[PDB]
DNA sequence: ATGGTTGGGTATAATGGGAGTCGTCTCGGATGCAGG
DNA sequence: CCTGCATCCGAGAGCTGAGGAACCCAACCAT
């Protein structure tokens, strides 16, 4: 469940960066960022009740 | 409550504008502009004080220099024989252009601020912002080049929110320049730890900002960069437990001390 | 122009010391949060 | 896997997405070198 | 006299949001609506 | 006109101990 929070807010994050950026020169590196679900696990794995 | 479609009904009760409006408007206020400035040569007082007064006479009795001294400049004004209340004329028509145009435009303010949320300042601290913004586009705004008003506006806005986020986002204030500095490295950190498969550490980082970049300054740069917790802040399950009730003082001498 | 800020044993306490570990800036696999040069720890039986 | 609507261009990239916290064989996690449990949650079921 | 910090400007066109919360039990008053 | 009766809102719900996301250029005061 957290993880899938995590992938929503990564996937909002790549679809501003689509709309954003230019479609001539795109690919997934620079679209992707990862610290929305890192930041949804370690907020689990950490304080968590 | 909700103030957010509160502001969003008071902004879609305005219609928007076409392109005959926008530009007439835009004209009227470059020639109220210009008619500002003759009308400040020929009586010899100063341009931003006579379009104060205008713009008080204008926005009326509902907003509220003194009454006194805006009455006795207006019928200075007055007191001009032609071809020159003609240019009083042209400077409140002018005037009025101005806030049309600024009403009008105030929905590209919240379409673009609706980007810069969750990085510190509410939504419609955001708005607001981009609204001064807007304003500032209005007056800077040059409708002989045939360019749509939005073109020229939405890098006002941008400039308005981003200077706000900078300047308010922080409980501690950061100037402008080193905010960028911290923003440059962290862009640049997550992009080397997605090549790395890892974190970098600090002299990666170093190496990748470039020249007069090290290890201790990116340690400093980034010890800079914390900011506060609360006082308040619950420890345990139950809320019976803060933070400050761990902290002890240090600066009242103790009775041993005192003794 | 330096003063003690040492590490004590706290009333009540005490035992055998039967280990330590220091981890240091730089060491492999060490993240210590900015501003921290040097942790030292020790373990009492 | 990146691909154009109209052109139909195909750039694919294995991207690192982070890291995942491992159960050790007893079944605990390490976070932060400390040693945790998660403890599970019992709920009203979905349905009608 | 040097960095540190602050202010102004960038011109194709762009013009109404988003996370959420549904497993408390009572009581006393303030209040609007039903009746006569 | 009066009255009572659903309806809604807000303030309560034991003590102690432990717990932790643009960039550039140009000028201006501080020291």
């Amino acid at each position: 469940d957290q993880f899938r929070v995590g992938l929503a807010r990564l996937a909002r994050g790549v679809r501003e960066r689509m709309l954003m950026g230019s479609e001539d020169s795109l690919t997934p590196a620079k679209l992707v960022n990862s610290r929305p679900l890192e930041a949804a696990i370690r907020e689990f794995f950490s304080r968590s009740q | 409550s909700d103030p957010v479609r509160q502001y969003l009904h008071e902004i879609g009760q305005v219609p928007l504008l076409t392109l005959e409006e926008e530009v007439e408007l835009a004209r009227k206020v470059e020639e109220g502009m210009e008619a500002i400035k003759k009308l400040s040569e020929i009586t010899g007082l100063d341009p931003d004080l006579i379009r104060e007064v205008v713009r008080a006479k204008i926005l009326g009795s509902a907003r509220v220099l003194d009454p006194k001294t805006v009455e006795e400049i207006d019928q200075k004004l007055k007191s001009l024989p032609k071809e020159h209340k003609r240019y009083l004329h042209i400077a409140r028509e002018g005037e009025a252009a101005r806030q049309h145009l600024i009403e009008a435009n105030l929905r590209l303010v919240v379409s673009i601020a609706k980007k810069y949320t969750g990085r510190g300042l509410s939504f419609l601290d955001l708005i607001q912002e981009g609204n001064q913004g807007l304003i500032r586009a209005v007056e800077k705004f040059e409708y002989k080049r045939r360019f749509k008003f939005s073109t020229y506006a939405t890098w006002w806005i941008r400039q308005a929110i981003n200077r706000a986020i900078a300047d308010q986002a922080r409980t501690i204030r950061i100037p402008v320049h080193m905010v960028e500095t911290i923003n440059k490295l962290s862009r640049t950190a997550r992009q080397l730890q997605q090549e790395l498969g890892r974190e970098p550490t600090y002299e990666e980082i170093a190496e990748a900002m470039g020249p007069g970049w090290d290890a201790k300054r990116v340690e400093e740069t980034l010890k800079i960069a914390q900011e506060p917790v609360s006082l308040e802040t619950p420890i345990g399950d139950e809320k019976d437990s803060f933070y400050g009730d761990f902290i002890p003082d240090e600066h009242l001498p103790s009775p041993v001390d005192a003794a | 122009d330096v003063k003690d800020t040492s590490l004590r044993v706290p009333p009540g306490e005490g035992g055998i010391v039967v280990r330590t570990v220091r981890l240091r800036r730089g060491d492999p696999g060490v993240e210590l949060k900015p501003g921290v040069r040097e942790v030292v720890r020790v373990y009492v039986a | 896997q990146l691909i154009h609507k109209d052109t139909g261009l195909i750039k694919e990239d294995e991207v690192f997405l982070g890291h995942i916290p491992l159960m050790t064989e007893d079944g605990s996690f390490i976070i932060n070198g400390a040693d945790r449990v998660i403890v599970s949650q019992i709920h009203r079921s979905p349905g009608v």
